[PDB]
RNA sequence: CGAUGUUGGAUCAGGACACCCAAAUGGUGCAACCGCUAUUAAAGGUUCGUUUGUUCAACGAUUAAAGUCCUACGUGAUCUGAGUUCAGACCGGAGCAAUCCAGGUCGGUUUCUAUCUAUUAUAAAUUUCUCCCAGUACGAAAGGACAAGAGAAAUGGGACCAACCUCACAAACGCGUCUCAGAGAUAAUUAAUGAUUUAAUCUUAACCUAAUUAACUCAUAAUAAAUCCAGCCCUAGAACAGGGCACA
RNA sequence: AACAAACUCCUAGCCCAAUACCGGACUAAUCUAUUGAAACAUAGAAGCAAUAAUGUUAAUAUGAGUAACAAGAAGCCUUUCUC
């Protein structure tokens, strides 16, 4: 029975799952966009989610230090986050990574793929699911309903 | 034709999203939701369990005759929670459009006599219970799944230190040598939990009018925050205990003077109470 | 336990011929309205995340060719500029990445 | 076995026999041999029973052809269409004339089960039996539970 | 083997069908098989079960009229074992030799 | 007429019906008044089941069969009907469907004496 | 005999009644309570321990009782191997010896990936123990009731986390909590009316009657609105299915 | 009464069941002696006929796409992280 479980077995164990995110996590700080499984990157967006409100606490708080020593497993990453994340995400309040589904890997595993990144990152633009425009039919008779609704105010 | 699949969302934009989402008589049944649980005290001071059922949206559907649905009492339909448009049926929201209220969660059929019928599309709400009764409880009990015979029918396993070998938890043996087959009544391993249940004979102690909470007693059948068919109890000492109730249903606008917030049994322990002592 | 009779080809045939075990067709396939090529709705179009994956991958090349370090990282924010671009005054204070190709059509100033 | 094997009913074709008798038979092709010794009930037929045969019988047209073959054949092609072999390989003048006359008296049909030994046109000679032909009727034609 | 011998059975299984159907076509008259056979006999006409169901299927005022003969020559033997005597003897009781 | 069935001597009680449902104990033996007062059609419906030859065409033939417990018909099997088939048992009347002619019809057997009592 | 693997237990039990308890009665050398027999009824139960491999058996504490059997003296493609039933070894005895034992003791490999049949959850309770009945009925006293009515428990079925406990996941779990039912019907046995047999007499004589066990059915409860289903979540789930995704 | 055989009649015949053993008439496929030359005849010879030996060799099926096997993570691709 699975009930009330939002952690997904992950890994050797407890410890072998947190040291893949942790390595995962790592990866995401450095390069501020990486692809894995699609299963890994969900775990990893909540961790991603918190790391950004750790590092919001600011530079002399001691428990977010030894935080993002732990979980920042190359050194450099703690000034990088901390002199740059943290200042970049000031005003939204948890938008701060993206999650899109990437196809399948082109090795035999046929893997469900994800990938993770920052919002602002240095990087040129995933291929994001775009709507339709506003002179698109139904789009047009849905703002003729809205024109009629506000010409009823 | 080979059409591609489509959803409400699909060819919407983000300026539309927003747009768009801007004697022996028997009485008619409840769908609640179970919100939770909470402790209750007796003035003998004994403790009691009491299951929060919050009634959030409830309206009568359509009516069934009694020639036409059973031959002995008609059937009266009644929705549940209300929920979104978009992930309905089209006959659905065709016969809702045609009923005139937005969609609901769980579909239920209760019987009531004739003289207890209810004209369709009237609201329903928990003083339709008074304090002091005595309810029957359906609904999807807590599915466990594909649950092994010792979890599932209660069997005791076989020892595990003395020298078994792979049987642990297995039923053993499961019919007998000469029929050269195993009985249909046989208890085996198989889905376990996922089945609608009746608890009866529940009492109920008190009702919450402006949030619409009825407080019964003991254990609800079903997980919290699931819809819950509420009928009055059809045991055999509980069936002339119709007569004191609000009987064509509860009607907040006949009476014209306002219900108090809390409506107790007289045993219960208040809130406010005198902080009760011995003598 | 073995097996008592030898499966026939008809028994077989009704197995193996179930609509359970045949491959379902997919109705989500839809094309690319930048390329042209095939996608499903819910999933990103492999033809453009293999361009923006590539673009990627020379801009993390020619900014790991700048420092000689594995263990130095920026402090400050990186910005990126194709051949005849300057820094701009609010990109003044950045670290600057240089590409010899032109900027693409779909990658956008900022 | 006539679950194995396709049936037929009992047919005459051009309705035969009905005003007159017409021999459906048309020809007789023998290949035999002058020197094999298995040709040599052919050879005997040949010389004598042949000619008198063909008097007999005015309406079919006999073909004899000496070539080198060893086993001899007589081939019989009927009005209908049909062609059936036979082989009279190694056997008496009488058997040979058996044979013949056996193809001779033949209609020319496939030979497979027939399915019923008789044949009929019209056989609903004063009325054929329908539920209706022996229950008398009631008077205005009612129902037995139907009031007027 | 089977074919031999459903071959053998095919004589007795059509022989039950044509008793089936002559004791239908008699019942639809309102007499009984035994009754029929025998008092068909019994007026020395002797027509196989065969051909009985023959008229019996495609004959039915010819089936009608035998059926009326054996309903005679039955009301005519019961008439004559009533009688107790040699000196009635009746139009369709007659024996005829052969000539 | 289903419900107005007659058995011929003791076999309301006697006679019984028995089914299995599979599960053990789930024998079960009714007496043939019990199962007549419960559902009128059963036992015209078992006998005709049980009577007729025990090929596949069994279901078949009893799709075609109709039971009513009494005289209440639907009009589309009504206007159906050709002819109604006579009862194989001639119902014996009582002493009142008697007519008196017939009572004085029938001779007396015996003279009774004028001093008893009946 | 080109293999039908054997005792006891572990788990699960199906059935019969020649009934141990529970229930309805008849006779008693039946005053009451204990008893002894006889009839009907198999929906439900029939305990925990010491010794022995034990079935049995003895004993301790109990219970409403600790039933007799069939089921390959059920069940090893579910289990156990203590004994039997291999190969090693002692003691008594027989045999000159090798060896022998319904004569004892220590130790001694228990395979299988399920092809086919079969099967993989609807309910509508049961039994004890207290208080009254009353120390009333019945009795010379010792003794000592039945029925009716109030309560508690336990067993079994179905469920659930407000608290305790397991608990370093929001959950699961018991050691914790809640609920558990009306009508008809009967077998044996008592009666009312009344013929054959004008008396009587419960009737394989009718007509209407009652008093009456357990089953068994049915009131009653559950399910019981057809064709949107790409993706995401789920107290829903092996897969497939199922419920949500407008509030916020 | 009726319905009901390998019994018995009817119409034709090539005119009466069988295990171990015994007798007889034919004949499938080869070689040879003479015929024959769209594949046969008369004879002489045998490595002279396989639904069956837990038969031998070879290829296939069923069990079965079942049991069972493996490569720590990211990236700038051989540079850093977790054991
Ligand atoms: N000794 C003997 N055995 C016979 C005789 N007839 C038949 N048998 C035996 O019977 C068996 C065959 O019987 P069937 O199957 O032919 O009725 C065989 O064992 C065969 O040897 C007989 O006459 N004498
Ligand atoms: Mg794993
Ligand atoms: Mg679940
Ligand atoms: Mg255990
Ligand atoms: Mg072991
Ligand atoms: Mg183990
Ligand atoms: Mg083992
Ligand atoms: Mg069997
Ligand atoms: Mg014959
Ligand atoms: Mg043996
Ligand atoms: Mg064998
Ligand atoms: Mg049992
Ligand atoms: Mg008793
Ligand atoms: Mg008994
Ligand atoms: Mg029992
Ligand atoms: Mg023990
Ligand atoms: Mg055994
Ligand atoms: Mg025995
Ligand atoms: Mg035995
Ligand atoms: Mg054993
Ligand atoms: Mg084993
Ligand atoms: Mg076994
Ligand atoms: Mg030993
Ligand atoms: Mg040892
Ligand atoms: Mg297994
Ligand atoms: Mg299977
Ligand atoms: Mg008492
Ligand atoms: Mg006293
Ligand atoms: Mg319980
Ligand atoms: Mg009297
Ligand atoms: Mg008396
Ligand atoms: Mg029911
Ligand atoms: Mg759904
Ligand atoms: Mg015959
Ligand atoms: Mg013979
Ligand atoms: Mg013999
Ligand atoms: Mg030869
Ligand atoms: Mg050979
Ligand atoms: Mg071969
Ligand atoms: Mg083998
Ligand atoms: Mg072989
Ligand atoms: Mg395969
Ligand atoms: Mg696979
Ligand atoms: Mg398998
Ligand atoms: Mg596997
Ligand atoms: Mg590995
Ligand atoms: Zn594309």
């Amino acid at each position: 029975i699975s009930h009330g479980r939002v952690f997904r077995r992950l890994g050797l164990g407890p410890e072998s799952r947190i040291h893949l995110l942790q390595n995962l996590l790592t990866g995401l700080v450095r390069h501020e966009r990486i692809e894995a499984s699609w299963a890994r990157v969900d775990e990893l967006r909540g961790y991603a989610e918190k790391l950004i409100d750790y590092g919001k606490l600011g530079d002399t708080n001691e428990r977010a230090m030894r935080m993002a020593d732990f979980w920042l497993t190359e050194k450099d990453l703690i000034p990088k986050l901390f002199q740059v994340l943290a200042p970049r995400f000031q005003g939204q309040n948890g938008g701060y990574t993206r999650m899109l589904q990437i196809p399948n890997r082109n090795e035999q595993d046929r893997a469900k793929m994800a990938v993770i990144e920052y919002k602002g990152n240095c990087l040129p633009p995933l291929p994001l699911p775009r709507r339709d425009s506003n002179l698109t039919l139904l789009n047009q008779l849905l703002q003729g309903l809205r024109q009629d609704q506000e010409a009823s105010s | 034709h080979g059409k591609s699949v489509t959803w409400w969302d699909e060819h919407l934009s983000e300026e539309n999203v927003p747009f768009v989402k801007q004697p022996g008589s028997s009485r008619v049944g409840l769908i609640a939701l179970k919100l939770g649980m909470m402790p209750l005290w007796t003035k003998d001071g004994q403790k009691h369990v009491v299951t929060l059922l919050q009634v959030q949206d409830c309206h009568v559907l359509k009516y069934t005759p009694k020639e036409n649905h059973n031959g002995r009492m008609a059937a009266l339909t009644v929705g549940g929670k209300t929920v979104s448009h978009f992930h309905k049926s089209a006959s659905i929201l065709e016969f809702y459009q045609e009923l005139g209220l937005p969609p609901k969660q769980k579909v239920k059929i209760f019987n009531v006599t004739e003289n207890a019928v209810i004209k369709p599309g009237t609201p329903l709400y928990a003083a339709h219970f008074r304090p002091g009764q005595y309810v029957d409880v359906t609904a999807k009990t807590i599915g466990k799944g594909f649950q092994g015979v010792m979890r599932r029918w209660g069997f005791k396993g076989q020892p595990a230190t003395h020298g078994q070998t792979k049987t642990h938890r297995r039923p053993g043996a499961i019919s007998t040598g000469d029929v050269a087959r195993v009985w249909p009544g046989t208890k085996m391993p198989g889905q376990l939990g996922n089945i609608d249940r009746t608890a009866f004979g529940l009492k109920v102690w008190r009702i919450n009018t402006k949030h619409n909470i009825i407080y019964v007693n003991g254990s609800v059948p079903g997980h919290k925050n699931c819809l819950v068919k509420i009928k009055d109890s059809k045991l055999p000492a509980y069936k002339d205990f119709c007569k004191n109730l609000p009987f064509p249903t509860y009607f907040p606008d006949g009476d014209e003077e306002a219900l108090p917030e809390d409506l107790y049994d007289e045993n219960v322990c208040q809130p406010g109470a005198p902080s009760i002592t011995f003598t | 336990a073995a097996p008592k009779n030898r499966r026939s080809i008809e028994v077989n045939r009704c197995r193996r011929r179930n609509p359970q075990k045949l491959i379902k067709v997919k109705n989500n396939i839809d094309v690319c309205p930048e390329c042209g090529h095939l996608k499903q709705k819910h999933i990103l179009c492999g033809y453009c995340y293999e361009k923006v994956r590539k673009e990627t991958a020379e801009i993390r090349r020619q900014m790991g060719k700048q420092e000689g370090g594995p263990f130095r990282a920026p402090t400050t924010e990186t910005v990126v500029l194709y051949s005849g671009e300057t820094p701009s005054e609010q990109d003044q204070g950045k670290r600057i990445i240089e590409r010899e190709r032109k900027r693409p059509s779909w990658f956008t100033q900022n | 076995t006539a679950r194995g094997t396709a049936s037929r009913f009992l047919t005459s074709v051009l309705h035969n026999g009905l005003g007159r008798y017409v021999q459906q038979l048309q020809r007789l092709s023998f290949s035999l041999s002058r020197d094999a010794p298995s040709s040599r009930g052919a050879r005997e037929f040949v010389e004598r029973e042949v000619t008198d045969f063909a008097r007999r019988n005015p309406g079919v047209v006999i073909y004899v052809n000496p070539r080198p073959c060893c086993v001899p054949r007589v081939v019989a092609e009927y009005l209908n269409g049909a062609v059936r072999e036979e082989s009279i390989h190694c056997k008496s003048v009488e058997e040979i004339a058996a044979l013949v006359q056996k193809l001779a008296d033949q209609s020319g049909l496939d030979v497979i089960r027939i399915r019923k030994p008789f044949h009929t046109d019209s056989p609903s000679i004063q009325g054929q039996w329908h539920p209706f032909t022996n229950k008398p009727t009631t008077l205005g034609g009612l129902r037995p539970r139907e009031v007027q | 083997v089977k074919c031999t011998r459903a071959r053998r059975l095919k004589k007795r299984s059509l022989r039950t069908l044509w008793i089936n159907r002559i004791t239908a076509a008699s019942q639809e008259h309102g007499l009984k098989y035994p009754a029929f056979i025998i008092n068909l006999i019994k007026c020395q006409v002797e027509l196989n079960r065969k051909v009985l169901a023959d008229l019996a299927i495609y004959e039915p005022k010819t089936f009608k009229s035998l059926a009326a003969l054996a309903k005679r020559r039955r009301e005519e033997g019961f008439a004559a074992a009533l009688g107790d005597g040699k000196e009635p003897d009746g139009i369709f009781s007659r024996v005829v030799q052969h000539r | 007429n289903t419900r107005h069935i007659a058995f011929s001597g003791n076999k309301w009680e006697q006679k019984v019906y028995s089914s299995h449902t599979g599960y053990p104990g789930g024998f079960r033996q009714v007496t043939a008044a019990q199962l007549h007062q419960k559902d009128p059609v059963a036992i015209v419906k078992l006998a005709i089941y049980g009577m007729l030859p025990k090929n596949l065409h069994r279901r078949t033939m009893m799709q075609r069969l109709h039971l009513f417990p009494d005289e209440d018909i639907p009009e589309d099997i009504l206007k159906n009907l050709v002819e109604e088939l006579p009862q194989p048992r001639k119902v014996p009347r009582r002493l009142d469907e008697y007519t008196q002619e017939e009572i004085e019809a029938f001779p007396r057997v015996w003279s009774p004496p004028e001093d008893y009592r009946l």
